């Protein structure tokens, strides 16, 4: 208790309007503050939070002492501002809340989705499927299996291509599953394209 | 300038202890280590306020805290334990608990057995040409397998180069044992490269993997290798194939 | 698929501002609505969503083409935005998305819980315990026992008064349960009032 | 006027067949039904376009449709059975699929056994003085118990007028048996005025509630009497104690 | 007489915090209000004033039923907050009041006064002189030639840079009015910039 | 949403009738209509409490009222006349006098004579170099002059696209006969950039003012042309110079 | 400059509220007071300043370090409050701005504004006029010739009868003038007495 | 107990010295002597954190300290001149510069010329019979003119006791000279009683001002009497009349 704030995960996407609120219990508190953690390093301050009302910029935070409740906006999104955002009271001794996760998505222009099979240098050969290209809306999940390891999507940047691309990565032991039979227990899209040879 | 923290990542068997060095460039009066769990939001442990300082928090266990000089806050375990096993941060305040600047942290792993740490396999995975006839640019893949802690660092390094431009790594590292308590940790990145820049022969890739695990003077008797701070590398070099 | 709207419900303090978002699928829709939703009665129009970005008022939404996401965003709440908010986009053949729900909370400037028991008419008694006046925060959830029925917290308003205050019910078949005990499974102020005499 | 739907209610046997009149005023050319179940947005049943249309949607099963006046739509189905228990709504609008008005909405229930129907059964139960003599402020609960399907309309009265500032009534009903998919429901409402008010009593409080079940020419074979379309309500008279 | 109200034009610097005052004249008054109204447009309801005071937030208001007063506070200023306030009040069939307007001037922080000219586009060139930049403590005037007009201080909001300039326009007859002597019969800053070439 | 009210705009001549409408979507009961004039709160015509109601306030002279449907108040003027010259709200409310929701407003003037009514002549002041060779800020003012009544809605448009940042419009007309009780109105508006925005030749800076002239149902037979509900427009492209 | 505090003379009516608005220029000052200082006295301490705001008591004080001001805040005037209000700020040396004057002006709800004529005791019976039982809202200037003598009005609590009277006196040397003249030179009701007799 | 500080008044001529006494009870350890004139605040002039100190708030010209006793904080000018002319308020302080203690204050007058100060010449006027008979309320007004400085406390006296009930004085004396600096000021009071009082024979009414000039040692060489402090008085008693 004391200090509680938005729960569950805001993923949205790149160029939305983002809103935060957090909810004090105690009138006393003194200072009010909003901070950013990257995961996983460290709470950065991002803004203080003032009675009169932010301004600057792009980013706006506002408090209400008398319902006990400061707020954050962020319009415009941008991919970098992909982190968990941490309410602060100064309850006479600071308390900190649990934050909330907000996961920027980017647009994929065109989404041609697929499913590779790269193979292991060294030798042994191995085993990696890559999913990669799809667009911001699929969603990938565990497996059924429990020897068969899967890896949340991933967004990726080529800055002297202005190309952004997602990507989802699973492997297992040669058991042998196969590319195609990989996500089987996630929604891939209709249009997946599997090369075999 | 900076608020400075270290070390960065460490390891203890339960008994032994250690100490956390907090410095602040900044000539502030304030300062504070936190603790950082799962499930919860930072919690004190200790502050200081001047050159003789302590208090309040959640002080037990074994949390102690010095002061002596105003750059530098001191703070010590004296015989560490599970839990202890977290991640610690302290932070610099020219207000009382007004505005406070962190240091980069501390992701600190207590065990009460030294058998169960191991370094990471590092595997680099060579592009599906398939990919390379399509989308005409090319994806190296790399992984981590097999090791405990998650304390790690991953990069790419593309002809004496790091490189972050068109780079990708799982922001938090994979559980193989997911309903393990203690489970062997790993971890997948991604790079890629405009397809004709893959067939280049000249062009060299280097998944280079920081681990963080045992010191020098640690009892090590197991078979295996004295899993210490080391770094695991794999290559590919550049295929016109 | 198709339509995809933001998960959860959003719980947010009266005076708050929120967030919505909608993403489509189909590139070349035609028409997007928003639509207001009171529970549990029928949609009606809320705005109309074009790519020039709409004002009136108090409420904004935009259209992103580009991105194909639009907007709501609802500034200044007021309890009585309470429903679920549905994006509706003509595809063709228009799709309505499954919606987002909006519980606006009433933040209680003199909070003081209490659990009394209201005695019935005619006879027998049976009786109720009321749960009333406790903060927007607390929550309150079901019992252990399959006999024992408890409602959701249900924020009342007294016009006249210019007060609103919250309350949840229980009562049962008599096992004997009381007051004493009726609320054990959820989270009560460690103040909270229990008359007796 | 506006758009108006009937009935609101009603309970059917499989193999049954009633009609949905959709009543509209903006003599629009287009009109449609929809059908609205837990778990997704809204899915056309039918609609038409001036007074000779069916088609789209999902008409499977049993829904036939009609469009004889142009203003209005008449949604059929002459073998009602589960599913098909669902929320209509008839709606129009003078676009083509544009921006469209909706009716109140149709809750229909189909059974197959009408055996498991039944009225509510009302209660008032009086404030509390622990209450009054600290709050100032009396609240009266109402309670309707053990009804099915939820078909219900829960209103105060007070001295023979309505009100609504201070009233609260559940949002959903509660299931009895939670176990059991056809469960007796409940619901409750609060109303709460001065501790002046109550203590008048020559201050009529009536809590009434309207259900909607059985028919006049429907089957009953029961020992218990016909759960039909009624009324059940619940007096209290003020109170100086 | 009956809804009396404070006078004319607040003019407060954008962070102070101003006291709005009306009285009504019937004792038995029922219920009041306060409504906004933007220049220029209509009312839109800000405060419903009960006797226990209000809450929220940055805006307070109570009434005294003694003295049969109704006031209104807004703390920390904005410039959002220019437009005109109502007393409303009830009383059987209630009645509007005259409402007093707020002009939240702007606070400067790196002011440099300066008039320049602006030369038409098309052709002719009537012409057109631009005083700008100048902080508040500055008072445009009319002017005592009847063939020149001259527009009264106006507030700009680059949003994009969180800049803020004041402005003040006139233009004349070719009389040949020079930009210099466009402001003579106000008073202008000491150091105010005039370029002529 | 909400409450539309039509027009926004008129010019009548005395003795022609015309009907404002109010729409209420939100099925409220209780429908007002106000009237604003300088130094007077708003004073209320007439009202409807149900579908059928009118009367008090004050109605002298020609407001006669109208409510069939209940979601639309009519207000007519059989015979107009200066004054019945001012700002008209429509105004909607579930209670009585209690809290009611306004319309956008209509703008009505009345004359006995339509020959003084003018249409506005907008034109665009480039930025003076003075200045960008100072602030490094470009201005741009557009005038707009000689019009009659203040029906107007000036706007900037820049590259096709409307902006309101870095905008200022007067917030209220300026009179160029102070004297006469008739004055031709001016109004100035204030458009400001980043110097490097205003010299790239690429950007278009379009001022725009829409008039609510005369109807086309309209007597005119002055030499000039007939002053009718018309756009004028001025524009200007970045000056590289 | 510096600490600077509103202008001039606050004439308030004896039931309305009033603001005070102070602000300091050093973003580091430690400690803020308002001392009230009774014409014409001494300084003594009204209250500190927090930013959490103060509470009593029907005196109200705010604080706001980010935007820099401190404003003080008078709720139902008494005309016991008048008096000059000084800002205190503890900026290393304790600094007092010249504060502003507060003038609460009484509530005449049964005005007769007449014009007396007291004659002289002892000799020489110059002349003296009583312009009194004028409303607050009947303004008073002085006057015309400077032989003759008009005092500004002045305030007067007869507590025993709680009537509070509102007076002014002119005289002058034998000009020779009488009471239905003397007050020319203000704005003087329509009904005032006038007994020549 | 508390802060005490003499003199209260004082007429000096260009040249002349004098000395101003404050004392303090409550043994504190910081002491101030501030200057407050028209159109700015309090400013200082020295102060003392102990028993031996002087210097800042501004000093020029004679402004010359003395803390010996610590009790006792004297101030002093050597040679007098207007300006220097102005209300003086020694204050007492605890701590540091936080919360602080006034003495009553001084009013200090510097002329290069005694011939201009004058004393005054009170006079009372009875209620105009038109009052009583009007209102039931008589109203004496009292009347000081001719005097300089402002140096007055005017009060009025009812059977030998002074009265604050009913009374209302200006708050600023009137130049009887709008144009001369030294011009010679004038106040007036007034005292409102119930009609019936006044018309009492056996209640005495005394209108009391006190003037504060020149001294005992003063050079005086003017024709007429010495300005010296003193009591005018100007009574009336009850008229039945």
């Amino acid at each position: 208790k004391e200090v509680e704030q938005d729960p569950g995960p805001f993923n949205v996407p790149e160029g939305a309007t983002v809103a935060f609120n957090c909810t004090y219990s105690n009138s006393a508190s003194q200072s009010f503050f909003w901070y950013r953690q990257d995961s996983r390093k460290e709470p950065k301050l991002l803004m203080s939070v003032y009675s009169s009302g932010n301004e600057d910029g792009r980013f706006t935070a506002q408090l209400n002492r008398a319902s006990q409740y400061i707020s954050l906006l962020i319009r415009d999104s941008k991919l970098s501002d992909s982190a968990t955002y941490l309410c602060v009271v100064r309850a006479g001794k600071l308390i900190f809340g649990q934050g909330t996760e907000l996961s920027v998505k980017p647009n994929i222009q065109n989404p041609d989705p697929a499913v590779y099979q790269l193979r292991d240098s060294k030798s042994s050969d191995k085993s990696v499927c890559l999913f990669t290209d799809f667009d911001s809306q699929t969603n990938v999940s565990q497996s059924k299996d429990s020897d068969v390891y899967i890896t949340d999507k991933c967004v990726l940047d080529m800055r002297s291509m202005d190309f952004k691309s997602n990507s989802a990565v699973a492997w297992s032991n040669k058991s042998d599953f196969a590319c195609a039979n990989a996500f089987n227990n996630s929604i891939i899209p209709e249009d997946t394209f599997f090369p075999s040879p | 300038a900076g608020v400075t923290q270290t070390p960065k990542f460490r390891v203890l068997k339960t008994g032994q202890s250690m100490t956390l060095l907090c410095a602040q460039d900044m000539n502030h009066e304030y300062m504070y280590w936190y603790r950082q769990d799962p499930g919860m939001g930072l919690r004190l442990i200790h502050y200081s306020v001047g050159e003789g300082t302590t208090a309040k928090g959640e002080v037990p266990d074994g949390y102690n805290v010095s002061r002596l000089k105003k750059q530098n806050f001191l703070l010590g375990l004296e015989s560490a334990a599970p839990s202890q096993t977290s991640v610690y941060f302290c932070a610099s305040g020219q207000g009382n608990f007004d505005i406070q600047y962190f240091g980069a942290g501390t992701r600190l792993s207590v065990l009460e057995d030294l058998k169960n740490v191991f370094p990471p396999e590092v595997a680099v995975f060579e592009p599906s040409e398939a990919e390379i006839s399509h989308t005409q640019k090319a994806t190296l893949v790399c992984l981590a397998t097999g090791f405990y802690p998650d304390h790690v660092e991953l990069s790419w390094w593309v002809n004496g180069k790091e490189v972050h431009s068109g780079v990708c790594t799982d922001p938090q590292p994979l559980k193989e044992q997911p309903a393990l308590n203690d489970s062997r940790y790993a971890l997948s990145s991604r790079l890629r490269v405009s397809a004709t820049f893959w067939q280049n022969p000249r062009n060299h890739f280097r998944c280079q993997v920081q681990f963080y695990g045992l010191s020098e003077n640690d009892e090590w008797t197991q078979d295996r290798a004295k899993p210490v701070t080391q770094i695991v590398s794999a290559e590919a070099w550049g295929r016109a194939d």
